[PDB]
């Protein structure tokens, strides 16, 4: 009923310490990925996530 | 893949044959006991003719 709760499981094979919020879906079909993208803002004060993964 | 890939179910044979260079379906059976070999084979060939 709401948008949007994203989960994570990081390369360790474990889910990130907590989930994250899916912000939206930009409907533009990415030309060379031919792929929609989802930008989900996540809290990362634990200084764990890093820009890009 | 999923963007340039698209996939589906369908059939293929797990195993395949040919015989002397043609597709062969081998089939194994035997003479109904009290029936001697050729009798089975006759009915085989006969059953094949149609």
């Amino acid at each position: 009923n709401g948008k949007a709760k994203v989960s994570l499981i990081t390369s360790d094979g474990i889910k990130f310490p907590q989930d994250g919020t899916l912000e939206f879906s930009d409907v533009t079909v990415d030309q060379t990925t031919g792929s929609i993208t989802l930008r989900a803002i996540f809290p990362n004060p634990d200084h764990t996530m890093m820009p890009g993964m | 893949f999923s963007a340039f890939s698209s996939s589906r179910w369908e059939y293929g044979s797990p195993r395949l044959e040919r015989y002397n260079g043609l597709p062969s379906m081998e089939i194994l059976g035997q003479a109904a006991p009290g029936k001697s070999t050729g009798e089975a084979m006759e009915l085989m060939e006969q059953l094949a003719s149609k």
